[PDB]
DNA sequence: TATATATATATGTGTATATATACACACATACATATACA
DNA sequence: TATATGTATGTGTGTATATATACACATATATATATATA
C-alpha cells in the first residue's frame, strides 16, 4: 500500500490517513488501532530498535532508545514518506509482475512474499510469541552477507567453487558474525553462543561508576528501575542520576 | 415494551391512586393533569443565530427572514450558470466547425509531408483555421467569463493535431454534423432562457423543484435507503 | 453442564454474496470455503461480495431475516 | 469529499476509511475522533435525529431513538455510501 | 528475462507496421472510407498483422502464455488510434531510433540469458552494488535521505 | 406559602488522556521445604 | 542454622479481540436547597 500509494509524488500523509488508505485498497480486515501501531513501529529508527533498514521515512516525533520506542507520538501528529531509492532498489518493481498474490474477496491485494536482492530475514531483529512456536533473531554483519551472496552469484571470485562445493555438502567456509552496527560494548562467543558486554568506567577517589553502554536492546529506563529493586545491590548504593 | 422506533411505555399504579392526582397535578387549560403528571409537554423555543458568508454572526427573529434572505443567491446563480453556459456554447459551435473541414480537406492538405509542428501550425495557420486554446473549452473547470473569452482566442492548433485517423470516417462525420446541430439548438434555447418573466431561468427552477421533491418523496418510502 | 446441553451459540454468515437479479444471497461460513468458490468462478463481474467483520455490521433487512429464523440457527455443545 | 470519494462507482467504505480521505483530500487540521463523530452522524435516520434529509445512506448499526442515537457501532464496523 | 525477451519480440513486431503505415497512408487514403470495418477489411488486406494492443504495450500480470497466446489475436486500434500529430517527420524519425534501440536491447538480452553459472548473473550484481551504495547512502544522513 | 440561593443536565463542534484480554519463552524475583544438622 | 529444592508469580515482544475518559462553548429546564414570615 506504501508503494500504491505515494507513486504519483512522494508527499507526506499523516499516520492515521496513511492506514485508510492502506485498509481501503490492500483489504485489511481488522481494526485500526493496530495497524497504525504496526505503521508507527515499521517506520522508528534508533540505536537498537527492531528494523535496521526500515521501508519508511518517519518525520516527527518517533520515539528514543530510552522508553524502548513506546514514546512516539499519536497518528494525527506524526508522518510517514516511502523511503523511495531503497524501496527501489531493494525491491524492483518489474520482479513484482512476476509474484504469486493474495486474493481477498476476489481482487488482488498483495503478494504472497517479495523475494528481496539480500536476505532480509536475518539482517534485521525481533522477538514475538505465537501459538505454539517462539520468534527471536539477531541481526547480521552487512559485510558477510555481501561476501556470501557474491561468493556465490560472481565466477571471477576466488572463493566460489569452494562455496558450490560446501552448499553441496552442507558444511561452512565464510564466517557469519552478528551485527555490532551502532552498538559500543562488544561481543564474545564462548561455547555455542554470544555473549554483549556494555562498558563502565570507575573510580575508588569519588566512589562513582560511570555506565557508558548497556547490551543489545536494553531500554535506559527499565534497566534502572530494574537495578534499583534488587536490594541485594541496594545495601552499597546510594544515589543513581541519569 | 418499546420496538426500536415506537414508543410504548407502561406505568402501574398504586391501588386507588387515580383520583389523588387530579387535586396534587391542577389542570391548567394548556395542559391535562396527566400530562402534568408525566412529563408529556414541551416547548419549541428557537435561537434562530446564524454566520453568514463573509463570516460573522447574523440573527433573525422569524423564518420568514431566513427564507427571504436566501432566495437572491439562487436567483443570481441561475443567472450566472445561463450566461457562462452560453459563452461555453458558442465557444464550442467555433471549435467542432473547423475539425469538420480540417476532416474535408486533409486529403487536399497532405499533412504527412510537414516537418514538425512549427511548420503545421504555420501552414494551419495560412488556410483560415483559428487558433483555439483546447483545454479551456473541453474542461472550463472554474474560469470565469472574462478569462474564459480573454484565453480562449490565444492557443494553438493542438484540438485539431490530436485528432485519431479513427474518426476520419464518414460515420464520424454525420456523428459531429449531427451534435453540432444539438449544440445550436441548445444554444437558442439558452439565449432564449435568459429573457424570462419574472428572472432569467425562472422554469429550470421549477423543473429542479420538481425533481427534489420526487426524490424526497422516495426516500421517505424506502426508509431512506433508495432501494 | 456441557454434558446436559447449557452452552449454546448462534451460527451467521461470514460472508454473502449478491447476484444481480435474484434475490436471495449465497452465505459462507468460513474463508477458505468462499476462497475455493470464488477461484472457481470465470466472471465475478457484476456480484457484489460482502466481510461481515464483527455482527454489528449487518444491515436491518439483514438481522430481520436472522431473527425471523432464531431457534432455526442456535446449536447445542455435545461433550465426548 | 464525499461527492468527490464516491464518483467513479458507489461502493460503501468503512466510517474510519472515508474519514481518512475527507481529511486527507479536504484538508482537515483537527483530530481524527470528532471527524468520525461526525462522519456517524451526518449519516443517521429515525424518528427524532437531527438530520431529516441525510447526505449518505447508512449501513450497519447506527443507533436508535431510545438512547439518542448515542449507541451506533465503532467506526470499525459500520460503513456509509 | 524470459518475459522481457517475449515482450520485446512483440513490440519491435507491433512498431514494425506502424511505421510502414505512415509511409504508406499518404496513399491509403483511410478518410475515403466509411466506417471501422471497411478500415479494417482494406488494412487486412495489405498485410498489416492484428494486434492486441492495449496488452503488447502493457503486460501486467500476464504470464509468457498468455502473453504469446492471445496477443496477435486482436484487432487493428494499434493502427486506428494514432493521432495526426504522429504523421509528421521528426515522430518517423523517433520511432525509427526506437526501433533500433530495441533491436539492441534484444540482441542484449539473448546475449545474457546464456551466460554462465546461471541466466542473469551480472544484472544480480549490479542490484547488489545498487542496494550497497544506497545502504551507505541512508546510514550517512540518519536515515532521512537529504 | 412564600423569595431567595447554590449546584445540576443536554445539545454540536472542538481540545486532550487511556485499558483489559490471547499467544511463547528466556529471565527475574519470592519463598519454603526439606535435611543434614545445630 | 545454613542450605538447596521444588513450588509459585511476573513483565516482555507482535498481531489480534473488545472497551474507557477529561475539557470548552450557550441557554432552557430542573430537582431539590434555603430565609424569614410566623
Amino acid at each position: 500500500g506504501g508503494v500504491k500509494c505515494f507513486a504519483s509524488n512522494n508527499r507526506e500523509r499523516k499516520v492515521f490517513q496513511f492506514g485508510g488508505y492502506v485498509a481501503d485498497h490492500m483489504f485489511y480486515h481488522h481494526g485500526d488501532m493496530s495497524l497504525n501501531t504496526s505503521i508507527i513501529k515499521a517506520a522508528q529508527y534508533y540505536p537498537g530498535s527492531s528494523h535496521l533498514y526500515p521501508v519508511f521515512i518517519g518525520i516527527g516525533s518517533f520515539g528514543s532508545r530510552h522508553l524502548g520506542g513506546k514514546d512516539a507520538g499519536s497518528p494525527r501528529y506524526i508522518s510517514v514518506q516511502l523511503a523511495s531509492e531503497f524501496i527501489k532498489t531493494m525491491f524492483p518493481a518489474e520482479d513484482s509482475w512476476l509474484l504469486p498474490y493474495v486474493f481477498e474477496d476476489g481482487q488482488r491485494a498483495e503478494p504472497e512474499y517479495y523475494v528481496p536482492v539480500l536476505p532480509l530475514a536475518i539482517m534485521e531483529y525481533g522477538a514475538n510469541p505465537s501459538e505454539g512456536w517462539k520468534y527471536t533473531t539477531w541481526a547480521r554483519q552487512l559485510e558477510d552477507i555481501l561476501a556470501l551472496v557474491r561468493a556465490y552469484v560472481d565466477k571471477d571470485n576466488p572463493k566460489h567453487e569452494l562455496l558450490h562445493y560446501a552448499i553441496k555438502h552442507k558444511i561452512t567456509i565464510l564466517p557469519l558474525r552478528p551485527s555490532n552496527y551502532n552498538f559500543k560494548g562488544h561481543l564474545k562467543r564462548f561455547g555455542q553462543y554470544y555473549y554483549s558486554y556494555g562498558t563502565y568506567v570507575i573510580s575508588e577517589q569519588r566512589n562513582i561508576i560511570t555506565i557508558t553502554e548497556l547490551p543489545l536492546r536494553v531500554p535506559t529506563v527499565a534497566y534502572i528501575e530494574s537495578i534499583k529493586k534488587s536490594s541485594n545491590r541496594m545495601t552499597f548504593i546510594e544515589e543513581i542520576i541519569d | 415494551y418499546s420496538s426500536s422506533e415506537t414508543i410504548e411505555i407502561l406505568v402501574k399504579l398504586k391501588p386507588n391512586s387515580l383520583n389523588r392526582i387530579v387535586e396534587e397535578f391542577k389542570e391548567t387549560e394548556e395542559q391535562d393533569s396527566i400530562e402534568n403528571f408525566l412529563r408529556l409537554r414541551n416547548c419549541l423555543h428557537s435561537h434562530l443565530n446564524f454566520v453568514k458568508p463573509k463570516g460573522g454572526i447574523i440573527e433573525f427573529n422569524t423564518y420568514y427572514e431566513i427564507l427571504y434572505a436566501w432566495l437572491p443567491y439562487r436567483r443570481e446563480l441561475y443567472q450566472k450558470r445561463l450566461m457562462r453556459e452560453h459563452a461555453v456554447l458558442k465557444l464550442r459551435i467555433i471549435m467542432e466547425t473547423a475539425i469538420v473541414r480540417y476532416i474535408n480537406e486533409s486529403a487536399e492538405l497532405n499533412l504527412s509531408h510537414y516537418e514538425d509542428e512549427k511548420e503545421a501550425s504555420r501552414i494551419l495557420s495560412e488556410h483560415g483555421f483559428p487558433p483555439l486554446n483546447h483545454t479551456l473549452i473541453i474542461s472550463p473547470e472554474f474560469a470565469s467569463i472574462e478569462e474564459l473569452n480573454q484565453k480562449a482566442l490565444q492557443g494553438c492548433y493542438t484540438y485539431i493535431l490530436s485528432l485519431q485517423a479513427r474518426e476520419l470516417l464518414i460515420a464520424a462525420k454525420t456523428r459531429r454534423v449531427e451534435k453540432i446541430k444539438k449544440m445550436q439548438a441548445r444554444l437558442d434555447k439558452v439565449e432564449q432562457l435568459l429573457q424570462e418573466s419574472p428572472f432569467p431561468g425562472a422554469s429550470v427552477w421549477l423543473e429542479e423543484i420538481d425533481a427534489v421533491e420526487k426524490a424526497i418523496i422516495k426516500g421517505r418510502n424506502t426508509q431512506w435507503k433508495f432501494h | 453442564l456441557i454434558i446436559h446441553g447449557f452452552v449454546k451459540r448462534l451460527l451467521t454468515p461470514l460472508i454473502r454474496v449478491y447476484e444481480k437479479g435474484k434475490t436471495m444471497p449465497v452465505e459462507f461460513y468460513y474463508e477458505q470455503e468462499f476462497d475455493a468458490w470464488a477461484k472457481k468462478q470465470t466472471s465475478l463481474a457484476n456480484h457484489t461480495v460482502k466481510y461481515y467483520k464483527g455482527l454489528a455490521a449487518h444491515d436491518t433487512h439483514e438481522v430481520k431475516s436472522m431473527f425471523k429464523h432464531f431457534d432455526n440457527m442456535v446449536y447445542t455443545f455435545t461433550l465426548d
